[PDB]
């Protein structure tokens, strides 16, 4: 099959094509998953073409060894084939310096639980595995996972530019929404964690059920949802972040679309940002403005010509396909590692020797690499992250142009979201919406302070014979000289007579 | 001593055991760059006696025919390092092939036949993820003694995990009803910055939130104590559970987490506080050591009920002597287990409370040998020795037996976990140490025995938040999920316009408003 090509050295790689303990699961079972298509040809269109380039490994062929995953359910059979060497035998010892595997680095997993599962096998033995759409920021502690590369930033870089884009428009007072996964409880502590040092305030953090969007519904999973949206509409915030696979959305949506809410600002996570499914529902369009954030596109000149024992034969996927903006990290985790090897063999233009090559050498290599590829530069930061851009989409819902519009741009190694360009919103009149907790003071007011919050006070007036200083504080009056006085609510003193 | 060599021995059929032998100072802990092996560095005494509690229940076996008659049962067990890498090892170790120096990546687990027909797992519950993770392709049976973590008790990703310790589910639903019984409801729940901190956290969170109980605060406090955001940290977690008027605190932390946050609220001044804590902390390996516990306010927990062995402490000893007898001998997996004394291994060490976890060993030992006993359909005196059984048969047996440790019938459930009842202790300072009392019980129902509480005064501790408002009242939402409201009275000259948080509106020119009125009167 296409799963496998011989050559002088072989990449391993990991993708998911497909959606009683002593019966063993097969990925038969579930139906076909188009994305992950599409990164396996991005991988064999960058194997291929790495392969047609003489300037990068002169007379060296790249093969490679895919296997398909259904996400978490089989992630240790592979691992054992990819290590294993002679007559698919892996001997057992203490030193495996020595020692030489099937293939010499990995493509590795999608989700991050699978990432670590696999890294957690390959950190015995050192084999490199570079990854492309896992952000968790565990993955970041190079002493838990030493062998562990990114193609993509981390949920650091996305909560960034949440919280500048709630900065950029003044948003002060904000709903956060999650899912009862892993996923959506470490992004909600994120998001917690980088508001309270830019003076942003959380109104209430609230967590979804964990339904299918095709299976019926309990009442009281309902019920619990009729329960969140009263919550969403008693609030005066109206900037909600949703940390939420897209499958589950859907019932959620039909409930807030059932309540006749309206008037919000939806900000979405990288998992649900692009999704045509949630896109699809016509009716969402009334409910107010989504804004998502998700990892920048990058073209792949010569992609689209070319796309158009076990684990290892998938005809299926054909037919059903007849990932854009994940596909350029597949490209670059496989050059990155062509360009390791390529330097790893002391090669050169027209003169590559074959030497045989131990993974662990190869590791070392793949953290020292540093080229442009497709008009970008990618190598390696020391925590194991290569810096691509994000950017923020609006979704739209006019059919001449693309369902999700850029509006800004978001720079990790310069920290910052830059290029904002023109939100429509949903007011009256394509004024900027605001969520703020409390309204801003009249000049000769103080504050005073309700609740947690540090957005919630009171305005009060001063009293004559006392005043405010806004440029010292906001909080207290304090006395005039012992001969001023003043107008009551008011900056500044008099003399009297 | 020639104590490591008695960490195997042969049978007809042999268990393998990962335990807490060894670890290493923190200067090792970098990243690594080149797959060399890991030096044994630190002796565990900890290790040491869970893995003679492990050789102690193979004896007793040994000797009575109850179970497995004219078979002989062996072990060999192995040190975890409490190191990733090491582990691995070991494990891979237990799978391959008896004789062989290799394993082979067949397909599915019907064709291997590893050298232990089953592991006694890991202490922590880091390792006990990984080890089950691994295990679980090969369907090898996995029975933890000390990981609680609920994680676990998935069976999709977890079919052949199985613990003779309840998982942190059941400790947490025991809290949730202390909290309803005392009418606690409202709260700030705490958690360590550590996956057991965040899951824990997770837990409670979704409990509380079923039964009305409303959290003020929830939050994670470091592991560590080395960088000023940690210090900010812990004064920003002091300053939330101040500002929320808390009286009551649940930590889901563990213990050098809780002696952190305890040492920094000393050193701040923090008021007398009801503290609700969870066994890692309540048990005090660490914080029981602090100057100034009772100035912390109050501290109630509760413990697991497990049964007791008395002979433990003389079998460690003995066997003890006879390691240090050459003519015993006569007759490395730790090489600083060598270098172990009696007097290294004082029973003052054993009389301290170690008893759960050892039991715990001991009670998975006795399951797999019962589930062993029930595979081979063994009558009195015979079996089935007409065939050998591998791992992936004893499994479907484990999950539907009954087993008997010392006095003490243990099932394990469909998830894996066994059902235990609870003491709930608390901390007495009135003696001139801090010393555990138990005031009561937890077998799935909460009794309570009341009349022997020890609060502060002759009053018990109350903190509430209003479920709803009267008429006369305006709302306003509080807590970390919008559960709960604090009341607004309406002064004179002002009228609550919207039975709802909307505030009080001033009143009209030509009418006045008296107290908690709902409308304009006219002033006449």
């Amino acid at each position: 099959s296409d799963f496998y090509l011989p050559g002088d050295y072989l990449l391993g790689g990991l993708f998911s094509l497909h959606a009683n303990f002593l019966q063993v699961p097969m990925c038969k079972e579930y139906e076909v998953k188009v994305i992950g298509y599409n990164l396996m040809q991005a991988m064999r269109f960058a194997v291929e073409e790495i392969n047609n380039d003489s300037s990068l490994l002169p007379g060296v062929l790249l093969g490679y060894e895919i296997v398909d995953v259904c996400y978490i359910s089989n992630n240790v059979q592979p691992v054992l084939y990819f290590l294993a060497h002679e007559d698919n035998l892996l001997p057992i010892q203490e030193d495996y310096s020595n020692y030489s595997s099937r293939v010499v680095a990995v493509i590795g997993p999608d989700n991050s639980e699978s990432v670590m599962t696999v890294a957690n096998f390959l950190s015995l033995f050192l084999l490199p595995q570079i990854t492309y759409s896992a952000i968790s920021d565990e993955l970041r502690d190079k002493v838990r996972f030493p062998a562990l590369l990114r193609t993509t930033p981390s949920a650091d870089h996305h909560i960034e530019a949440m919280v500048q884009l709630m900065l950029h428009f003044r948003w002060n007072w904000i709903i956060v929404l999650v899912s009862n996964d892993t996923y959506g409880r470490d992004n909600g502590q994120l998001l917690g964690e980088r508001v309270a040092r830019r003076g942003i305030c959380i109104a209430f953090q609230e967590t979804l059920p964990t339904l299918q969007p095709n299976q019926n519904m309990t009442s009281e999973e309902r019920q619990r949802l009729v329960t969140i949206v009263d919550k969403l509409q008693q609030s005066t915030a109206r900037v909600v972040v949703v940390f939420s696979p897209d499958l589950t959305l859907y019932h959620f949506f039909n409930e807030v679309l059932r309540q006749n809410f309206t008037g919000a600002v939806w900000i979405a996570s990288e998992s649900w940002a692009i999704d045509p499914v949630l896109h699809n529902l016509t009716e969402l369009r009334h409910l107010g403005t989504f804004l998502g954030i998700t990892i920048q596109s990058v073209p792949i000149p010569g992609f689209s010509e070319f796309r158009e024992t076990c684990n290892q034969e998938c005809d299926n996927c054909l037919n059903a396909t007849l990932g854009e903006r994940v596909v350029y990290s597949v490209y670059s985790a496989v050059y990155a590692v062509a360009h390791a090897l390529h330097s790893l063999l002391g090669c050169d233009k027209s003169t590559c020797t074959k030497r045989v090559v131990y993974p662990w050498q190869l590791l070392e290599e793949i953290w020292k690499v540093n080229f442009t590829l497709l008009d970008h530069q990618i190598f390696f930061d020391p925590q194991g992250d290569v810096a691509l851009h994000l950017e923020i989409v609006q979704w739209q819902w006019d059919r001449s142009q693309n369902p999700f519009q850029s509006v800004a741009s978001y720079y990790p190694l310069q920290r910052q979201l830059k290029n904002i360009q023109d939100i429509s919103w949903h007011t009256i009149n394509n004024t900027i919406p605001m969520s703020m907790c409390s309204k801003r003071c009249q000049s000769g007011q103080k504050k005073k302070p309700v609740g947690i919050h540090v957005c919630c006070f009171e305005c009060i007036d001063c009293l004559p014979g006392t005043f405010l200083n806004h440029t010292e504080d906001e909080y207290e009056c304090q006395a005039c000289p012992n001969n001023e006085w003043s107008y009551q609510s008011e900056t500044s003193c008099f003399k009297r007579q | 001593l020639c104590l490591s060599q008695q960490f195997k021995a042969q049978g007809d059929y042999i268990l393998g055991g990962l335990f807490p032998l060894g670890s290493t100072e923190e200067a090792t802990l970098n990243q690594r760059t080149q797959p060399n092996s890991i030096p044994c560095n630190r002796f565990s005494p900890l290790g040491l006696f869970l893995a003679m509690a492990m050789k102690m229940a193979v004896e007793e076996i040994n000797n009575g025919s109850a179970l497995l008659p004219g078979l002989r049962l062996g072990y060999d067990l192995f040190d975890t390092c409490s190191e990733p890498v090491v582990t691995m090892k070991s494990s891979l170790m237990f799978l391959a092939k008896v004789g062989s120096q290799s394993i082979a990546a067949y397909c599915n687990y019907t064709q291997y036949q590893p050298r232990v027909l089953a592991v006694i797992g890991p202490h922590s519950s880091e390792l006990a993820l990984i080890t089950g993770k691994f295990f679980s392709f090969f369907l090898m049976p996995q029975v933890s003694y000390s990981a609680s973590m609920d994680r676990l008790s998935d069976r999709e990703t977890f079919p052949s995990f199985f613990r003779t310790v309840p998982s942190d589910r059941v400790q947490l639903q025991a809290v949730v009803t202390l909290l309803q019984n005392f009418s606690w409801n409202w709260v700030a729940a705490l958690g360590s910055d550590d996956d057991y901190g965040r899951e824990g956290l997770s837990i409670f969170s979704s409990l509380a939130n079923a039964r009305g109980i409303c959290i003020a605060h929830e939050g994670l406090v470091p592991q560590h104590d080395t960088s000023g955001q940690q210090l900010g940290k812990v004064l920003d977690v002091l300053r939330q559970v101040n500002q929320s008027k808390v009286q009551v605190v649940v930590l889901f932390a563990s213990a050098r987490a809780v002696y952190s946050l305890f040492s920094y609220s000393i050193h701040h001044g923090l008021s007398p506080k009801v503290w609700v804590a969870s066994e890692s902390w309540l048990t005090s390996d660490l914080v029981m050591t602090l100057p100034n516990i009772a100035r912390v306010g109050t501290v109630l927990g509760f413990l697991q009920r497990g049964a007791l062995l008395p002979e433990f402490s003389h079998y460690v000893e003995t066997h003890l002597a006879l390691a240090a007898d050459p003519a015993f001998c006569a007759s490395q997996r730790c090489p600083r287990c060598d270098d172990i004394m009696l007097q290294n291994l004082s029973s003052g060490l054993l009389q301290n409370l170690l008893h759960h976890q050892i039991f715990a060993t001991y009670a998975a030992v006795y399951s797999v040998a019962q589930a062993l006993h029930n595979t081979l359909q063994c009558n009195v005196s015979h079996c089935h020795v007409s065939e050998h059984v591998l791992p992936w048969q004893l499994l479907e047996n484990m999950y539907n037996m009954s087993f008997h440790a010392r006095d003490l019938t243990l099932q394990f459930d469909a998830e894996g976990n066994v059902d235990m009842e609870y003491d709930l202790k608390m901390w007495v300072w009135q003696s001139p140490t801090p010393v555990l009392h138990t005031v009561g019980t937890f077998n799935g129902t909460l009794q309570l025995q009341q009349s022997k509480m020890y609060w502060p005064g002759n009053q018990v501790p109350v903190s509430q938040c209003s479920r709803q408002c009267k008429d006369g009242q305006v709302r306003r939402v509080k807590g970390f999920h919008s559960c709960c409201y604090d009341c607004v009275d309406c002064k004179a000259g002002s009228y609550r316009k919207h039975p709802d948080d909307f505030t009080c509106t001033p009143c009209n020119q030509d009418q006045w408003s008296p107290e908690k009125s709902t409308a304009c009167l006219p002033r006449r």
